[PDB]
């Protein structure tokens, strides 16, 4: 089962790498290697007008 | 009431609860407020066949523990 | 591309949807063949659809090239069957996996959209007579996809 | 090491729930239900200058 | 309030910290008592030092009043064991601990902070003659807390 | 390799040279949880952890255990 919590962090675009990257507004998130190469988010579309580098702390 | 089970975009399978008579709107909006993906963004499948939004569940016959499919709202051409 | 297309690979062989399956045809991970059920109470019904799927090295940031092997009759496939869909072009999003995307055509098959069809005279059919257009689709699954 | 990741997932105020709002600009996250009254980051000090609500699935 | 205090207090059994200790008296989760050694190098050396602690019902967002009950030499703590440190008033923070709050007070012991202390007559002979305050504080300290 | 205890108690290991000072830490300590050095006070024993001086300067061994907690003021 902590493959369940590690499946959560995973961004979804490269199913890889964990996610550190939050799109806002819309809030949804990926990894640092994804985020350059992404316009609009890949889980609902809408247009990213910043990206925050997230620290767990 | 019951629960159905809705496989979002990413692959998680999340649990909601609903009523029979639901419509498809209410269960886009539930889905809104777990996953964050406006209503208009939702394309929702069961037994292979889309959604519509002025329905509801019991139209479609959908009963406790179906899996819903969640994919983008698409453009048929 | 490689690396996420095993981790789909993977995703498919532990949660498979219902009415589709898919997977590399030879040692070659970039070209798939996949299969599409029929929906249920639909003119498809007790079809079976076999499909062809090519990856772009640049995958998953460019859709992948998805076709019908299996004649099929419905406005959105052509003979050659291409299939119109947006998200397998500009309305992509690489958070897609090839499960919804095949997931997305089934759902095409019981919802055609009248709007913009890629065979205009199959879209005129079911406009006019949606009997006729209901025995043609049933009668091809007959013959193509048994 | 699984109680790397639960203990990494939870809000720091609480000590209770899993994080889901961001503070922007300084990326630090709390659960929703402590978030409301904080006007500084509790982690940081930075001042919140807005909030998102994460998606994380 | 209740919660969290538990939480706290499981996790300093599962990682007590050296110098200090704390946790609750009686039955009352809301009232601790805590003690601290006298920190290396410094005139509290060798010097325990108990302090009371009571969590206010809306504990973590508003800071747990603290107050030694060991007199001490130290411009920042007064007679009633009054302590004057910002974190327990106005730069309080809600993910602050006890275990973080008893260090910040170590912390105060060794470097006495010049502003705005809470007993003037200290903090004049602390900043004007430091074998003097440290000699007084070393006795204070002999007499009070060993 | 060297462990500091952050703000909300989770350990982190470091890597660093006796060299390093005291700022120098902090600069990783921000690099890996975000947190403004300003904001940063560090403690070795019970005792703060100043701006000058060095990891050397203060006894640091190899894998020793340090505190951190948010900046402190007032009297
Ligand atoms: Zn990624
Ligand atoms: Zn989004
Ligand atoms: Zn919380
Ligand atoms: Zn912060």
């Amino acid at each position: 089962q902590l493959r369940r919590l590690q499946e959560e962090r995973t961004c979804k675009v490269c199913l890889d790498r964990a996610v550190s990257i939050v799109f806002v507004p819309c809030g949804h998130l990926v990894c640092a290697e994804c985020a350059p190469g992404l316009q609009l988010c890949p889980i609902c579309r809408a247009p990213v007008r910043s990206r925050v580098r997230t620290f767990l702390s | 009431s019951m629960q159905i089970f809705v496989k979002t975009l990413t692959g998680k399978t999340i649990t909601l609860e609903v009523e029979p008579s639901d419509t498809i709107e209410n269960v886009k909006a539930k889905i809104q407020d777990k996953e964050g993906i406006p209503p208009d963004q939702q394309r929702l499948i069961f037994a292979g066949k889309q959604l519509e939004d002025g329905r509801t569940l019991s139209d479609y016959n959908i009963q406790k523990e179906s899996t819903l499919h969640l994919v983008l709202r698409l453009r048929g051409g | 591309a490689l690396k996420r297309i095993h981790k789909e690979l993977n995703d498919l062989a532990r949660d498979p949807p219902a009415q589709c399956r898919a997977g590399p045809v030879g040692d070659d991970m970039f070209h798939w063949q996949a299969t599409i059920m029929g929906p249920n109470d639909s003119p498809y019904q007790g079809g079976v659809f076999f499909l062809t799927i090519h990856f772009p090295t640049d995958y998953p940031f460019k859709p992948p090239k998805v076709a019908f092997t299996t004649r099929i009759y419905h406005p959105a496939i052509n003979s050659n069957g291409s299939i119109s869909l947006d998200i397998l072009r500009s309305q992509w999003s690489p958070a897609l996996t090839i499960s919804k995307v095949l997931l997305s055509i089934c759902s095409l098959l019981c919802d055609p959209n009248p709007d913009d069809p890629l065979v205009p005279e199959i879209a005129r059919i079911y406009k006019t007579d949606r009997e006729k257009y209901n025995r043609i689709a049933r009668e091809w699954t007959q013959k193509y996809a048994m």
